[PDB]
């Protein structure tokens, strides 16, 4: 209980918090790392590999700043809201089968299914780690 | 705590650099492309966030539609865990296939 | 120049028209109406190409930019919930009117063949269309966190309000419009990111344009911004108990598309989050109960294709099919909805649960399937019943083939005598019984939709034969004659509860060469004879590959200036015959592969029956001779 | 040593020789029986006027008229027409002469084999097509058949599709090599065609295809 | 508490966040999932 | 357990 | 806890590269107060990285489309229709997962043995 209480609350929050702090500090780091390449390198002689950088930047920027690509999301959202309203309506209509649902679901096979699931999880973890090892052990041979 | 204090030294210093930065500004007083690069790199984060919101809402609608008189039930539980297993199994399969492919290279 | 530079006066006026709700909604409606073309709801984007060419403005973008900024920021100053709902509905309608006015196939064919095959003249037209159309700006805004946050806040509402609200309530309409916008965005995100972003970036780099980004680079796709919301699926599932057909179908389609994605299921199951989110207060149980109560609702015989109940049933079946076909090895929400305990790489059943008491979604499907009669008199061999049973059988096969959910399913099936119900529901096929009032020998049969129902019935028979063979093999390897006797009796043509049924040899009526599905009457085709189906062709002959060729040939003939007006009708009728020729060839190939699969299944069943048979041979000599007589003409 | 070094000097400025000089060179090479060499110069001058191989992308697309790539084909052909010019005086000088005294090949027959190895081995297939087109115009039928290059199969296959009398050779090409099925495969597919062929010819085609 | 942790993990999984890549994945289940499994 | 699944027509 | 390990492991390598990238920036300023060719790789790297994140966005979008298109059908059937039948589904799923795992296992074993083959051929 103590271990679980520690993990489930004290550590999870610090993990997430630390990750967001990393992201923020990554942004700040790039911002500074960007200004450094501005003020000091403002000697007008900025070229060479810059072209390639702004080429890539222009390519990705052009790919992003498209009407269709930007429009697809907006279309999708409404396209979702349609189903939202439709589903909510059709749900409210068939919002009567509650006892059948709760009692229908509550059963015994569920307990067995949970067990089978845990077993699957174990087998899966084992396989995953086995493959991981198979990779790590191969990248060795990749050098020799 | 180490990872947590590393986000204290490498923050106070990041704040410390700003003085030498303002000093550099002070020196220069006596670009937009990068500023475009940062916003360009930053803009997609919002898209990721919005996309995440969308996915969450879709999950909400599907889950609530399929079942909405007992959200604390063991069905959606099995569904979710079982999805997890599906994903992990897919990962295993794909990566294993990749390693299998990697061996053909050694078959020279 | 409203009586100060124009760039400032325009924004001042926009902000002045932003204070309040009445004027804002009126301006939004006016803009939406103005964006409609005069021909009604494809080229000639509904606005002048020289709109704002005098001043240094991006055209019509400022309008959409201000609308999005308002809808994203100033939605908190509205106290009256009705005003907020009306404003959100107006914004969603504006977004839909802006998105539906975007050409997808046109831009695809342009980027494909315009610069690579066609000249560079029309390229400028498509470039101007893609640069001036506001679809790109809408898509860029869709990647913002404010938009998705407002959307999920609008969709996240208490259930009591929707329950007490009227079907024409603005909340339901706004939710429907939002779901439709989300669907359109999920559909067009790929097309945008492919054929909009690079062109716009290249244009901005070449020419001089000042634009402010409003998208997040981190959100590489639309799913990244919505994968952080867990209550969305819960709300979508709870909204299924409302009865609204349109809203229910929209929510089902949204959930299907979500389950069909990959990044969402990779983030959920990298333990898991959805299974625990749907098992907080028994949401899965009530969702399954509502789905069961819905599928059990009868349909209107008159409104076969218009019955909203049948549409909801088909939507639920398609959702289940898509959720089970994707990632079958790893469990999903479908297993939880069916009444299984989704565990990590393992399943199970709980005591006294809904699935243990034979009251769940799977048992409801079994019941509605065994209590379904397709044999009718007025028409006979209906189509939508066939489609429903075909979908049910596909779902059953997907559940069976999955080894993670195979043993328990087979046990539950053999514990209720499902094969017996299926056999009792079987019906014999003959060349006299018409399909939906239409006879099979008619030439229009290959062109009508009865071919789909016929293929579905063939696949159903094949699946039933495969299941019977698998169950017979299982009972034989289990070395228990308690069920072998009943199996043989069902195969002999008798049932001891005696009820008789047609033997397996009776169902061997699908092999018939009188129809001549292989032979096809080839017209004269005095012209277009050299046009082959090379680029048309998984036997699937595309019709557009030949349509483009015949169109180019007609254009060349017209340019030749040799009796172009008279001989045009000949080419027209030749094309109208070639399209039906292609459709008939496709239908014939489908029927042939279906017959092949059915024959393979029947042969496998017969082999499994003959091999695993401890009963005497002298009594079965009659059936042996009958099978020999039946196959003699087939081999000949 | 003089002609071999002259050839080295010409190939260097190949991407820059004027048709007037290239001719004067080939004219002299023929006087000195330097057949195989002169052919190699013209082939080399061709490739260096069009390194990107636009005469291929021009003919492969099939007769794009009113095009800038006409330069590529036309300039390449000035060299090809000279190759044809050499191959004529080759046979003329060694006209009807046998390829051997008993045991020993003639040096006349050697300069013949040296010449037709440069031609048959070249990787310029636009040159091969223009060469096969010119062999027919001279009635050298049995010459096309003997060629074992795979550029001849593409030429004859692409011409059989719209010319009955060229599909004839492709069928003859296969039958001298004893690829009998491949011939009947064309003869049958030709009788079933949409081409302007008389019925009594289609009777011959199917009768040969049956054999 | 194992299956519980499996849920909890698979729950926190499909819920954000700002991790520079890992966005929440949509859950399927049952019908679509079986086919999605078979398409492996 | 089988109220309606019985084969009693 | 084992799941918590990978969390820190990620957080470890993250702050470490952020430590270096924030360090590479100060040494440039400390050099100035008393590397321009180096940060180019860093920016181009961020670009190269994001270049795929966009593709991920496209992928997820296409999936979302493909999914909601299914949601439509599910609702389209659910409206049209308007416990024990779905219990069979769970079993049908699990018995199929067993098979899928057993399928994957073969691939894994094949790989592993395939690697040990080369490992052997190395010192053999």
């Amino acid at each position: 209980d103590a271990i679980l209480s520690r993990h489930d609350l004290d550590h999870t929050v610090r993990a997430f918090n630390a990750r967001r702090r990393h992201a923020e500090l990554s942004r700040r780091c790039l911002h500074l790392a960007a200004r450094v390449q501005v003020l000091r390198n403002r000697g007008y002689a900025l070229s060479g590999d810059e072209d390639e950088l702004k080429q890539k930047l222009q390519q990705i920027d052009k790919t992003l700043n498209d009407p269709a690509q930007g429009s697809r999301l907006e279309e999708l959202w409404s396209r979702l809201i349609v189903l939202r309203g439709y589903a909510e309506d059709l749900k409210d209509q068939i919002n009567q089968a509650g006892i059948t649902e709760s009692d229908g679901l509550g059963e015994e096979i569920e307990a067995k299914a949970k067990k089978i699931l845990e077993d699957y999880d174990k087998q899966l973890q084992h396989l995953k780690k086995q493959v991981e090892e198979a990779k790590k052990d191969f990248e060795e041979w990749e050098k020799q | 705590s180490n990872v947590e204090s590393q986000q204290e030294e490498l923050t106070a210093w990041l704040d410390r650099y700003e003085r030498e930065l303002d000093e550099l500004y002070a020196k220069q007083m006596g670009e937009r492309t990068y500023k475009l690069a940062e916003k360009l790199t930053d803009q997609l984060d919002e898209m990721g966030k919005d996309l995440a919101k969308m996915i969450k809402e879709i999950n909400d609608m599907s889950n609530t539609l399929s079942k909405g008189s007992k959200p604390d039930d063991p069905l959606t539980q099995i569904v979710r865990v079982l999805n997890g297993h599906l994903a992990q199994l897919q990962w295993i399969d794909t990566n294993a296939a990749a390693l299998q492919a990697k061996v053909a290279a050694a078959q020279k | 120049n409203p009586f100060p530079g124009p760039q400032e006066c325009m924004e001042m006026m926009f902000r002045e028209f932003g204070t309040g709700f009445e004027q804002s909604n009126a301006f939004i409606q006016l803009l939406t109406t103005l964006l409609v073309p005069p021909e009604g709801l494809n080229d000639s984007v509904p606005f002048p190409e020289w709109l704002g060419s005098s001043i240094r403005t991006l055209g019509i973008e400022p309008y959409v930019d201000f609308v999005f900024d308002v809808f994203a920021n100033r939605t908190k100053d509205i106290s009256d919930p009705s005003q907020l709902r009306i404003l959100r509905l107006s914004c969603l309608d504006f977004v839909m009117v802006c998105l539906v006015t975007f050409n997808e196939d046109l831009i695809v064919l342009g980027h494909e063949s315009n610069i690579s095959i066609d000249d560079a003249m029309a390229a400028t037209n498509l470039a101007t269309y893609v640069r001036l159309h506001p679809f790109s700006r809408v898509m860029e805004w869709l990647f913002n966190e404010k938009v998705i946050t407002s959307l999920i806040n609008t969709i996240h509402q208490d259930p009591i309000s929707l329950g007490s609200a009227s079907p024409d309530s603005p909340l339901v309409v706004s939710i429907l419009r939002a779901i439709q916008v989300m669907i359109k965005a999920l559909e067009l995100q790929e097309t945008y990111l492919h054929l909009v972003r690079p062109e716009v970036l290249r244009y901005q780099g070449e020419a001089g344009v000042r634009r402010k980004p409003v998208a997040n680079a981190a959100y590489s796709a639309f799913e990244d911004g919505i994968l952080s919301h867990l209550s969305l699926v819960v709300d979508l599932g709870k909204y299924c108990n409302l009865g609204h057909a349109e809203l229910t179908l929209a929510c089902l389609k949204l959930l299907e598309k979500i389950s069909t994605s990959s990044r969402i299921l990779s983030a959920w199951s990298p333990r898991n989050k959805a299974i625990v989110q749907l098992e907080r207060n028994g949401e899965g149980e009530t969702i399954s109960a509502s789905l069961s109560a819905s599928i059990m609702a009868t349909l209107d015989p008159a409104l076969a294709a218009s019955g909203e109940n049948y549409r909801v049933k088909l939507a639920i079946l398609d959702f289940l099919y898509a959720c089970l076909r994707a990632t079958p090895d790893q469990p999903t929400i479908a297993h939880q909805l069916l009444g299984f305990h989704c565990e990590l790489s393992k399943l199970g059943i709980e005591p006294k649960g809904p699935f243990d008491m034979q009251k769940s979604l799977f048992h409801s499907l079994l019941n509605v399937l065994i209590t379904l009669t397709v044999s009718e008199e007025e028409q006979g061999m209906r189509g939508y019943l066939v489609t429903l049973k075909y979908r049910v059988l596909r779902i059953l096969q997907l559940l069976w083939k999955s080894p993670l959910s195979a043993s328990l399913v087979m046990d539950e099936l053999r514990a209720t005598n499902f094969l017996f119900h299926m056999l009792l529901r079987e019906v014999q096929i003959q060349p006299q019984l018409p399909w939906d009032g239409q006879l099979v020998t008619g030439c229009e049969f290959l062109l009508s939709d009865a071919s789909l129902a016929y293929i579905d019935y063939l696949a159903s028979r094949a699946a039933i034969f495969e299941y019977i063979g698998k169950e017979l093999c299982s009972v034989s390897q289990n070395r228990i004659p308690s069920i072998k006797r009943q199996i043989f009796d069902a195969l002999n043509g008798q049932i001891f509860v005696p009820l008789t049924i047609p033997s397996i040899f009776d169902f061997f009526d699908f092999i018939n060469t009188d129809y001549k599905w292989e032979e096809i009457p080839s017209p004269h085709f005095t012209y277009l004879k050299d046009l082959d189906l090379g680029p048309c062709i998984g036997v699937h002959y595309d019709i557009r590959k030949a349509q483009e060729i015949l169109a180019l040939k007609r254009k060349e003939y017209e340019h030749s200036q040799l009796a172009t007006p008279e001989f045009l009708e000949t080419v027209e009728l030749e094309e109208k015959v070639l399209i039906e020729w292609l459709t008939v060839r496709n239908r014939a190939n489908l029927l042939l592969t279906a017959r092949l699969n059915l024959l393979q299944a029947w042969a496998n069943l017969l082999l499994v029956m003959i091999e695993s048979n401890d009963f005497k041979s002298t009594p079965k000599m009659a059936f042996l001779l009958q099978a020999l007589q039946a196959i003699l003409p087939t081999l000949e | 040593a003089l002609l071999a070094e002259s050839l080295r000097l010409f190939e260097q400025v190949a991407g820059s020789l004027t048709p007037a000089n290239l001719t004067t060179a080939v004219e002299q090479y023929i006087s000195l029986k330097y057949y195989a060499g002169a052919i190699q110069l013209c082939l080399t001058v061709a490739q260096q006027k069009d390194r990107g191989n636009t005469a291929l992308s021009w003919v492969n697309d099939g007769k794009p008229a009113n095009d800038s790539r006409k330069k590529a084909f036309d300039e390449r052909k000035i060299c090809y027409n000279l190759i044809h010019q050499v191959l004529d005086k080759l046979e003329s000088d060694f006209a009807g002469e046998p390829e051997l005294v008993d045991g020993r090949p003639t040096l006349a027959a050697t300069k013949r084999m040296e010449a037709y190895n440069v031609v048959n081995d070249s990787s310029d297939e636009v040159f091969h097509f223009d060469l096969y087109e010119w062999y027919i115009e001279k009635g050298w039928t049995d010459r096309i058949l003997s060629i074992d290059s795979p550029h001849v199969i593409t030429y004859l296959q692409r011409l059989a599709e719209t010319d009955f009398r060229h599909a004839e050779l492709l069928c003859r090409f296969y039958t001298t090599r004893s690829r009998f099925f491949e011939a009947a495969q064309v003869q049958t597919n030709l009788a079933k065609s949409d081409l302007n062929i008389s019925l009594k010819d289609r009777i011959i085609l199917l009768s040969r295809a049956k054999g | 508490a194992l299956f519980d942790s499996l849920l909890a993990r698979n729950k926190k999984q499909a819920e954000g966040e700002t991790a520079l890549g890992e966005l929440p994945s949509l859950q399927l289940g049952l019908a679509d999932l079986r086919q999605r499994l078979r398409k492996l | 357990i089988l109220p309606m699944y019985k084969l009693s027509p | 806890l084992s799941s918590d390990i990978l969390a820190i492991d990620q957080l470890r390598e993250l702050v470490k590269q952020d430590a270096d990238n924030a360090r590479l920036s100060f040494k440039a300023i400390d050099n100035l107060k008393l590397s321009n060719a180096d940060l180019i790789s860093y920016f181009s790297k961020t670009a190269d990285e994001m270049e795929e994140m966009m593709k991920k966005f496209e992928k997820t979008i296409t999936e979302i489309e493909a999914h909601l298109t299914g949601v439509e059908a599910h609702a389209m059937a659910m409206q049209n229709v308007a416990v024990d039948e779905r219990v069979y589904e769970l079993a049908a799923v699990l018995r199929e997962f067993e098979e899928s795992i057993l399928k994957v296992a073969g691939v894994v074993g094949g790989v592993k043995e395939g690697v040990t083959e080369l490992q052997l051929r190395d010192f053999m």
